[PDB]
């Protein structure tokens, strides 16, 4: 039926229905603007009024103004007639290529895969990125998390993965841009048309795009994470297919939450966040998963505010991943890209029974010398290298090489590194370190291992200097 | 020679060691204050918060 | 008698007037007060309407008349604003008549979507050796200028504005750039000098100065950068090019925090509101580069952020860093030492704008980025002691005085001088003497060579050998 | 679920060796039936591969004759992701231990009061085994996530917030639950309920409201520490900082 | 017209008015007391009620007490008759030397010079002190931070400054003691007499004194700088002088704010300060400047909480 | 009283931190706006009213004197905390005492570097 706006503040609006009253989650439809202004019920305040989160600007609304119930959730296009199309948070298309004629629809909200549907299929997914492979490998159909503070190189890394992975990949990929840079989208689009994962000519397109960037209202950023969610969901279930879900940046989802939780009228929780940060997340999060039916390999970039890895946002999210890659400004500032913290990135499959105890052994051997170097880090800073015992003078030099040989010039920042984009296969990864560790190379300069491919390019470099 | 080139040597290593020390100090004093302000606020935010909730 | 296009004030307290009336008034509609003061419907609650006041809320007595205007909050935009100083509502405060504005824009527009856009390709030239060579910006891009207090942040914007004279007094229209300086929270004394200085460089003529200074009500400062952003969209949206400078966003965030806290909203990190990231993300998205479908115009943005004790990982610095397409980091140390512009070349970055660099520069530039690179750690055998010498010199070359933007070729010239190592046997104290002579020399006499390097957009094989001879003999002529 | 814990008389000094089969624990911080020993540590330190390695140890006793050495296991899983709860059951099953082991699971997507309640429910189930003369080992994994949940309910219920936003009784919460593990005295069954609560710290901060509360409650604890971990000391324990407030009173005279 | 006390919590008073309503910032003068208890209007509350902060203790007010709106903000005497005198935050002379006999008064609150009134020139106000003028020269109409506590010359560096800017320019000076200790305030008085810059005989006195001492309430300490400011403004604006404004000490000016602001119970900002912090400071610091007519240059002592410049 | 009758008194406020606490309590239960450490906005005004009441009356007023030694307990030596800050601010000297001094042997344990009296020499006999 019909009801009216009685309160408006930011993205929170209060509608009064005399007849009937929409379930919590029903997309409402504002009647009176040149622009589809979906509200979304989130509360029943009583006195036959509901409280809703907008999905766009609310300049203009007035106390009065009619609203129609849609009788349903926000529902969007799903199916194969999405591949190649850019769609926004409510399904509307935004690549200015007409409408998205599609058989079926789905709602953005949805209960999550019951326990019986889970699958324990753990098979390694090689990236050709030395640190990731050697120390905390990604797992096929696993949840992956990229943690980073402003500017440490999440977006680059997600891109390199999209390249070393979703280019030679028989199967559908969905990319949800949640509250990041609009120009990064324009950039993706073009980059994927040229490379031809998207094709304007055909229906040979292998990717769907869902975008709600850092210029749109809380509501929109709040939700869009789920739009793109729903899409990937279909390709998994009604297609029992291999889905690749990339999000950037999942943080902006919790953030946007925070912006609204204030006026929804919850009482503030730790650090000002919404009371409901763990579940708000966890519902949404647990839908992103590989089930018996289909299979989603997820890769989410996670922003870390003020570099605070304990900020509730990043802090809570860790629970939800199977492999994590954590980026430190500290490292990046030493020109060690990709900026991966070797002692803080982990995978739930670094396990000899899964990766074969040559892998597991060279790993924890690097991970050891590094964390041995790291302990000396203090005495070296106050007294200097010389006060270091002879044994220890080495543990440094070797470690420092490892430190340097985990750097790897990506095929993207061929522009910042200038250097040619390498991709190193698990074998030569595992090998090279093993050698470095067994000190075949204590005769080579440090630099020799900074920014290279296999260990050859290392020993090779060392010559061109001499 | 050796103990002129050793006296002179450690006169220098010490000079250095203490300069390093002195920077650590400044850099550390710095986070101290950041931590300091932070704590003041975090406590005041917890008060204000539970006080609004009455 | 009227209660629908009208209200009188219930309470005027912590800078929110609660009005009674204004039934039809809409979210974000500029209302108006008896005083002449303007305000903003922000809160639409059942019985009352919450109005943000855009001025001094002492004047707002209880029970004052409040008329609607049906206008969503908006400022005057258009060519008419150039040359003028205006408050954040657009009123002229420069005493030079009134502004015959003809158009209007909502201060609160959304930003161009994924489609109406396209990769930054064209140069935005600061005319500052260091920036233009090692942190090239490009029209349509957002570059953050961030450093401690008094490190040269503003000077950088000011020079960049002053530089655009050489293009606006030019015959080529695709190279013209219109300038918009927004003063958020600064001393009024300072805006005023800033303005006079611009006026002496004959740069004011292509410039809009929007001032919400330290004594202005918080919402004014909260507003300004958006008012200004609108003014500069007009140029982006009619196939022209603008550059907007926000000086500074740190102070705006502060203003916004006042409002947030006063309205009893919930504090977090540093007592900022949860939406202080949105506050900035939505202002800085409104700058970008349009595909030719919409006139290929552009808004470029240089927002300023004031770090405290060099902490570029506070809340507000990381927010803004995570918005912009890179940043020029200024370092109090370097500044002190005398390295000015005090740019941390190793920390400073431009992402997108890498590809908007002129080719002429790129040659000599790229090979500086590289030697300065191998200088930074090596900072002893022939070559490593060489790599130093070369370094301390290239550094000296990039020191540059205030109020003197350089023509891009004048730049490529004096850089050429150092990357081919004619500077190597000069003691460094003398390097800047040399530079100033050498540059003013080629400029006076060899307008030929300069004119040509701009034209071939490249150091031509001839150009190069010509230039070789100039410098080689000039540095015999260098007596000490 | 809402059962209060055994007062003073129904009990007897903890004498019964609850073996973990982990050299580290069974020698330097030995648990005993009726004890609450906290596993605390940063994420990915090995906090769980403790509690799992321990149930997987109880095969030996549960596939035999001696009716005292037998230990039935409950395993609450609060806050985790189903993808894991499962992968974990699969791990139990494989090694063949799933048979003697309830596994109550309230996860990420489950409602708020459902995580609030989960570790209590899983307690009642273990209270039976003790109140009826048998031996239970319940493992709450983890109380950190539970607390967070209780906080949500509490805040949404408009109960004015305290430290780190948690509510006043956020201590009572873990106190009461954790008392319900006891060593019943003969006159009551001889039955036990050993409880391994699990806590997760941030950057090691054991000042955090919660981690300090739960440590004040349990009869000792094992600390984990990523530092030792990578250093080679797996299982990363930190002897010197781990205590067992029951000491040898809970070993064989062989250990 | 007349209003009434309807609540008195602490140094914050709530007052009902029947007909007119005093604007924010107006000076109400509570009736029937041995000493002038001015209230200053803080918020309009509604129901013809206003909130206020007291420029002095509130003991012994009764709800119902008659309050009389003065029809302006706080107003104080100005002009040369202030030189040598010591007035408090609301203009009363407290040097027991009778009344400050002047024609002109002025409102302590007031607005920063308009943009068009600002001089764009920067030139050095000369102190004739070698150290300063050579290496770190004071700028006409600029603010100067003055560091180091007791026994470093602070009191004398001031006096000699009051003295020279007077001598070699003809610029009177105002000293605003924000949170002056009653002891030191007495002593500073005598030292200025003993030294020259105050003269209890002739009128050759060179420095007006405004004190808002540590035992006055938040309101008074918080507004006393503005009084001092006001006094200096008369000399710039009406007599075209290059004036000196001493504020000792600016940190207490901020704190007084931060206090007053917690009393009106505005939620507190980061680290404890008012949310008004920036603009509280701005709308004072911006009155101090070079206008076309003349210039107030001001030296302000600073305390750095916790030696934390941040 | 003694002050105003030409006589000379010394008052010790042991402990001015505990008085603050009490006043805080009243302020909070009275539901008055909490500030730093939850103290009121008048917990400065509180102590400055009090301590500015010690003085030395000129001859014309008896010549009398009240002298105050307030006592502040600091926590882990934090003299930048809200109350310390305030009192240290109001008073004109500090005698800081330290535990390491105490055990090293320095008893009384007066840190003579931090300690100070702004009245100083003037309060001293010439011999001394
Ligand atoms: N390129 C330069 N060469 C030599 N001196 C410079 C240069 N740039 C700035 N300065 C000096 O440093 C200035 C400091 O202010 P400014 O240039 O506006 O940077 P800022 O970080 O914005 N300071 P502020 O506006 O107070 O935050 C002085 O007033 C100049 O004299
Ligand atoms: N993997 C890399 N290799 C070499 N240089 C890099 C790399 N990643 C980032 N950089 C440099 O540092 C910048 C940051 O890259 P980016 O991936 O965008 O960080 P980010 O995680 O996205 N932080 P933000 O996007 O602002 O939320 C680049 O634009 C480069 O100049
Ligand atoms: N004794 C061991 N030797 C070698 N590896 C081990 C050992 N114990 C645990 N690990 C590994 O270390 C990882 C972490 O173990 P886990 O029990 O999940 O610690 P946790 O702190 O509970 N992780 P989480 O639930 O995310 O907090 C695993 O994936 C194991 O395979
Ligand atoms: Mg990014
Ligand atoms: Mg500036
Ligand atoms: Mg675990």
């Amino acid at each position: 039926t019909t009801g009216r706006i009685v309160a408006v503040i930011g993205a929170v609006v209060d509608v009064q229905f005399d007849e009937g009253l929409p379930p919590i989650l029903n997309a409402l439809e504002v009647q009176g603007r040149e622009t589809r202004l979906v509200l979304e019920v989130a509360q029943h305040l009583g006195e036959s009024t509901v409280r809703t989160i907008a999905m766009d600007g609310t300049e203009g609304l007035v106390r009065g103004q009619k609203v129609l119930d849609s009788g349903a959730p926000i529902r969007i296009p799903v199916g194969p007639e999405t591949l190649g199309r850019i769609m926004n948070v409510i399904g509307e298309p935004i690549d200015e290529r007409g409408p998205i004629k599609t058989k079926q629809f789905a709602a953005i909200h949805a209960e999550a895969p019951e326990f019986v549907e889970m699958s324990v299929e753990q098979e390694i997914l090689v990236t050709g990125i030395k640190v990731v492979d050697l120390l905390a490998p990604y797992a096929k159909g696993g949840k992956i998390g990229l943690f980073g503070g402003a500017g440490v190189g999440k977006t680059v890394l997600i891109m390199e993965l999209i390249n070393n992975v979703a280019k030679a990949h028989g199967g559908y990929s969905v990319f949800a841009g949640v509250g990041e840079r609009t120009r990064e989208g324009n950039d993706l689009y073009h980059e994927m048309i040229e490379s031809g994962v998207i094709n304007l000519k055909d229906a040979t397109s292998k990717v769907a795009l869902v975008y709600g960037q850092m210029n749109e209202p809380p509501g929109a950023r709040a939700r869009v994470a789920l739009t793109g969610l729903t899409v990937a969901e279909y390709f998994r279930d009604q297609e029992g297919q291999d889905v690749l879900l990339f999000i950037d940046n999942i943080f902006r989802f919790t953030q946007a939450g925070s912006e609204v939780s204030a006026l929804l009228g919850r009482i503030p929780s730790a650090v000002g966040y919404q009371p409901t940060l763990a579940t708000d997340m966890g519902t949404m999060q647990e839908r992103i998963t590989t089930t018996k039916k289909g299979s989603i390999t997820s890769v989410q970039a996670i922003y870390v505010p003020a570099d605070d890895l304990t900020d509730p946002a990043p802090a809570t999210t860790f629970a939800h991943l199977d492999a994590t890659t954590v980026l430190s400004r500290a490292i990046a500032e030493l020109g060690i890209y990709p900026a991966v913290d070797p002692l803080d990135s982990t995978s739930r499959i670094m396990d000899p029974n899964i990766v074969g105890s040559e892998h597991y052994d060279v790993a924890r051997g690097v991970q050891k010398i590094l964390q041995d170097y790291k302990s000396l880090q203090d005495i070296i800073a106050i007294l200097g290298m010389d006060e270091l015992s002879e044994e220890d003078k080495l543990t440094v030099s070797r470690a420092r090489k490892i430190q340097r040989f985990l750097s790897q010039p990506f095929q993207v920042a061929e522009v910042f590194t200038g250097h040619l984009g390498k991709l190193v296969p698990l074998k030569e990864t595992i090998k090279g370190f093993q050698q470095i560790l067994a000190g075949e190379y204590d005769h080579l300069p440090e630099q020799a291992f900074y920014m290279v491919g296999p260990i050859e390019e290392a020993v090779a470099k060392a010559d061109k200097l001499a | 020679e050796s103990t002129t080139s050793e006296q002179s040597a450690r006169m220098t290593a010490m000079d250095n060691a203490s300069k390093n020390a002195s920077e650590m100090i400044d850099k550390l004093t710095l986070t101290f204050n950041r931590t300091r302000q932070a704590v003041i606020t975090k406590e005041l935010i917890e008060i204000i918060s539970g006080a609004a909730a009455l | 008698v009227d209660l629908e296009e009208t209200g009188r004030v219930l309470s005027i307290g912590d800078g929110i007037a609660r009005v009674h009336g204004l039934r039809n008034v809409q979210a974000e509609e500029m209302v108006e007060f008896s005083s002449g003061l303007k305000g903003m419907s922000l809160n639409l609650e059942p019985d009352n309407v919450g109005v943000v006041v855009f001025g001094n809320d002492k004047l707002i007595k209880e029970g004052d008349i409040v008329k609607r205007t049906g206008a969503i909050v908006d400022v005057p935009v258009g060519e008419e604003l150039l040359g003028r100083v205006v408050d954040a509502l657009g009123n002229a405060i420069d005493g030079k008549g009134p502004i015959g504005s003809k158009a209007r824009r909502r201060v609160g527009l959304k930003a161009p979507g994924i489609i109406p856009r396209i990769s930054v390709r064209e140069p935005m030239q600061t005319g500052i050796k260091a920036v233009d060579s090692l942190v090239p910006i490009g029209r349509g891009q957002r570059e953050l200028i961030i450093g401690d207090r008094q490190t040269g942040k503003t000077s950088i914007a000011i020079d960049t504005i002053i530089n655009q004279k050489r293009f606006n007094d030019g015959t080529d229209e695709k190279k013209k750039l219109y300038c918009i300086y927004v003063a958020i929270g600064q001393k009024r004394s300072t805006v005023a000098q800033l303005v006079k200085r611009l006026t002496d460089a004959d740069a004011m003529k292509y410039t809009i100065v929007v001032s919400a200074t330290a004594s202005d009500a918080a919402p004014l400062q909260y507003l300004a950068p958006y008012s200004g952003c609108s003014m500069g969209e007009y140029f982006r949206d009619n196939g022209k090019h603008a550059l907007i400078i926000y000086d500074d966003l740190s102070k705006q965030a502060v203003a916004y925090r006042q409002m947030s806290l006063l309205l009893r909203r919930p504090p977090g990190r540093e007592a900022y509101p949860g939406d202080v990231f949105y506050l900035h993300s939505r202002l800085l998205e409104r700058a970008a580069k349009m595909n030719d479908a919409f006139g290929g115009g552009s808004l470029t943005a240089l927002p300023v952020i004031e770090t405290q004790a060099g902490d570029v990982s506070a809340y507000i610095p990381t927010n803004v860093i995570s918005i912009t397409d890179g940043q020029i980091f200024l370092e109090t140390e370097l500044f002190y030492k005398g390295i000015r512009p005090a740019i941390n070349v190793g920390l400073s970055v431009s992402r997108v704008g890498s590809a908007a660099q002129t080719r002429a520069m790129k040659q000599v530039a790229g090979t500086m980025k590289l030697e300065l690179a191998q200088y930074r750690e090596v900072a002893l055998d022939a070559a490593t002691q060489q790599l130093l010498s070369r370094g301390v010199r290239l550094t000296e070359l990039l020191k540059q005085g205030q109020y003197s933007p350089m023509a891009i070729e004048e730049q490529v010239a004096v850089i050429y001088a150092g990357v081919r190592g004619y500077l190597d046997k000069l003691e460094p104290s003398k390097i800047t003497k040399f530079e100033n002579a050498f540059l003013s020399h080629v400029i006076s006499q060899h307008q030929a060579l300069l004119g040509k390097i701009r034209t071939d957009g490249k150091i031509s094989e001839e150009s190069d050998a010509k230039l070789k001879e100039i410098v080689t003999n000039f540095l015999a002529g260098f007596e000490a």
